[PDB]
């Protein structure tokens, strides 16, 4: 448990580093591994939501829109970036747009769960 | 009038960082047009060329960014990186990219510091 948190933080730093450069397959593998590792952690933990968002973002970047859309749809309410990825996937595919409106309207109206984070590509 | 171009280049950094594409297209076009006239060898010129090449490459426009990076690949490492990735994508002009990156690696080997976004280490 003492080193368990350190590994997750190191994976997060590595995934942001990989996404910063135009290296996407490595980002894919790191996001898959982190998402698999965070499975034991409870859903209430911020780490699970962060890993799910990172995995969904990596899936979106690698043109595999269907998998990203499904992954974001599983936990669209938990995080803001997951809602962003779900909305972008809906725009790219025109599937399930109504869920995107009912989620995005609530998230924007409340702003003006987890809403703010330091990760990459967090929407404003 | 450098404060305006610095501000717009920072806006491009923020826009591309927000995963917003075709927003950086027009602003990269504007910086390229503005900085083409002031100089052809200043640091801002190379920076503008690199940002323009990245914006064209990330918005599914390879057959233009290819030549855009090809003309000024020897000036900035990021331009050479964009040129090489576009060469891989379009399967054209591999030898010049090889020569440019081999020269870049040799400069590190022999006894460049721009911190712009998406610049590979």
């Amino acid at each position: 448990d003492d080193q368990a948190l350190s590994t997750i933080i190191q994976l997060q730093d590595c995934i942001q580093q990989a996404i910063q450069q135009l290296n996407y397959s490595t980002a894919e593998f790191l996001a898959e591994l982190l998402y698999a590792e965070c499975s034991i952690l409870d859903k209430s933990s911020v780490y699970w939501s962060d890993a799910v968002y990172l995995y969904a973002l990596s899936l979106f970047l690698n043109k595999s829109y269907h998998t990203a859309f499904q992954i974001s749809k599983e936990f669209k309410e938990y995080h803001l970036g997951i809602a962003y990825i779900f909305g972008r996937c809906a725009l790219q595919l025109s599937q399930g747009v109504n869920e995107a409106i009912l989620t995005l309207l609530s998230i924007i109206n409340v702003f003006s769960m987890v809403l703010n984070s330091n990760l990459v590509h967090i929407p404003d | 009038a450098l404060s305006t171009i610095i501000q717009l280049q920072d806006c491009i950094q923020q826009a591309i960082q927000q995963l917003n594409y075709s927003t950086a297209e027009f602003l990269a076009e504007l910086l390229y047009a503005e900085c083409s006239i002031l100089d052809k060898s200043s640091v801002y010129w190379s920076d503008a060329v690199y940002l323009y090449a990245l914006s064209l490459f990330l918005n599914k426009s390879y057959h233009t960014a290819f030549q855009i990076s090809k003309e000024f690949k020897e000036y900035h490492l990021g331009i050479a990186y964009i040129f090489g990735r576009c060469a891989l994508q379009l399967s054209q002009g591999v030898n010049e990219a090889i020569l440019t990156l081999l020269s870049i690696i040799n400069v590190f080997s022999s006894n460049l510091n721009s911190n712009l976004v998406h610049i590979p280490d």
